[PDB]
RNA sequence: AAUCUCUUUGCCUUUUGGCUUAGAUCAAGUGUAGUAUCUGUUCUUGUAACAAGACCUCAAUGAGGCUC
RNA sequence: AGUGAUCUAGAAAG
RNA sequence: GUAUGUCUAAAGUUAUGUGCUCUUAUUUACUAACAAAAUCAACAUGCUAUUGAAC
């Protein structure tokens, strides 16, 4: 095994959702971006997802 | 070949020296021999072959070695 | 410990647990006259448990 | 250890459990059209009756 | 912790089956989950040669490559996965995926080795005969 | 800015940087020991009557104008 | 006709 | 003995020019550093041969 498949083990993947709930964090790199804009409505969120194409791009 | 290199100068003692011991126990450190000690002050006829008719310093081809081959392998 | 969570995987324990605690139960409601039963509870257990 | 890192790879076709289960996938799929096949004989002849008849 | 540690630790709180189930809602989200290759260690089944640059690959040598369950199966059953690894000097993708049917590999793309189901059926009908 | 070039010598001037069982092997129905995860169904009345950015002043610039 | 003599014990890294 | 390496999130700017629901592993299963010096247990209780059209 791997880094990878350690990362995605049910612990892990458990602990970030009680951490996404808990207190907010969410290490956006982890997850696949939106297609549509739109649907997004935070300007938090929205400009952190325009900081993941910034980081793409680089 | 060039990770895999002969020795061309040993480290010096004296870049050790430059800098202060960090105060690890070592078990071997540890007080031991405390004390000096000081000074005083017609059978045998039917054959053809019958009777009736250093050491060396090469340590390979010295007797032991010659034996303890004999020995050792068969 | 890989033979028997191999055998045990995917919560095979409490699955047997929770199977074998809705069997009795499932079964005493089908006699809840014949014993005088006013009610069968089972119980929100502790996952755990 | 210096042997074929692959003998130790699940995907590795060249393994002998890889084969018996192609294999043994391969005795069933054969098992059945011969079956198929033996029957199909059958239908044919069973045409061939019907012509002889007309 | 060591290599075999028998236990980890699960918060009182956790729920094995509530947690598998928020696992499973996560799981369609996360980049690495859903990538369509899985990084492999391989060795070179046979001698290749690279079209790109014509750079001779031996037999065991050891990769880093990837391998993809293809739609296709053999027979309907079995799976068949493309193995792709990269050429050592330019860096070019060389591509190859297993053979089931002969128990042996067949060649893709980016290089060259050196030196139909119901057709099957009927093949194999007669290999047997 | 005051010479330049070729041969033969002398200098080697990018001029082989350890060790062991030549380190081992040309190779195996692999065995053995670990670490993970499942996979998949599948989704959120029409008609009538009646009513209604510019500029100026103070100054961290916003409140006021029968203003347009 | 029966006296007795009683080793062990598991973890890590490679 | 489950390699390892580099990268980036930075800071805004340093003054000029919830649903449903399959599951008897239905998994893309992953790692090979580890070990390879395999033979006790074999084998039944007595050996075989066959057909050409026509002038
Ligand atoms: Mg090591
Ligand atoms: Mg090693
Ligand atoms: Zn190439």
């Amino acid at each position: 095994s791997r880094n990878v498949d350690k990362a995605n083990s049910v612990l892990v993947r458990f602990q970030e959702q009680q951490a996404e709930s808990a207190g907010g964090y969410k290490d956006y790199s982890r997850y696949q971006r939106p297609r549509n804009v739109s649907k997004v409505k935070s300007i938090k969120e929205a400009n952190e997802w325009k900081r993941q194409v910034s980081k793409e791009i680089k | 070949t060039t990770s895999h290199r002969p020795q061309l100068e040993a480290r010096s003692g004296a870049k050790a020296a430059a800098y202060t011991p960090t105060g690890i126990e070592h078990a071997r450190l540890l007080p031991g021999h405390t004390t000096l000690k000081y000074r005083k002050f017609s059978w045998r006829k039917g054959t053809a072959f019958g009777r009736h008719k250093g050491y060396i310093n090469d340590m390979t081809k010295s007797e032991y070695h010659q034996e303890f081959l004999h020995k050792h392998v068969r | 410990k890989i033979s028997l969570i191999q055998i045990f995987r995917a919560h095979l324990w409490q699955k047997i647990h929770e199977s074998i605690v809705f069997d009795i139960c499932q079964i005493l409601d089908g006699e809840l006259d014949v014993l005088q039963i006013e009610s069968v509870t089972k119980e929100t257990v502790h996952p755990r448990k | 250890g210096s042997g074929d890192l692959n003998l130790l790879k699940s995907w590795n076709p060249k393994l002998m459990k890889n084969r018996k289960k192609v294999w043994e996938t391969e005795q069933d799929l054969i098992t059945e059209q011969q079956k198929l096949n033996t029957r199909l004989k059958e239908i044919e002849k069973e045409r061939e009756l019907n012509e002889l008849l007309n | 912790s060591e290599r075999k540690a028998i236990n980890k630790y699960y918060p009182p709180d956790y729920n094995p089956l509530e947690a598998e189930k928020l696992s499973r809602k996560m799981a369609k989200k996360l980049k690495t989950m859903n990538k369509s290759h899985a990084s492999i260690r391989l060795m070179t089944p046979f001698s290749m040669r690279c079209l790109e640059c014509n750079e001779y690959i031996p037999k065991s040598r050891k990769f880093n490559g990837k391998k993809e369950l293809l739609k296709e199966k053999y027979l309907d059953s079995i799976k068949i996965y493309r193995l792709t690894i990269s050429c050592p000097r330019c860096a070019n993708s060389i591509a190859f995926r297993t053979d089931p049917g002969n128990s042996d590999y067949v060649m893709e793309v980016g290089g060259v080795r050196n030196y139909s189901i119901d057709e099957t059926l009927q093949r194999l009908v007669r290999e047997k005969e």
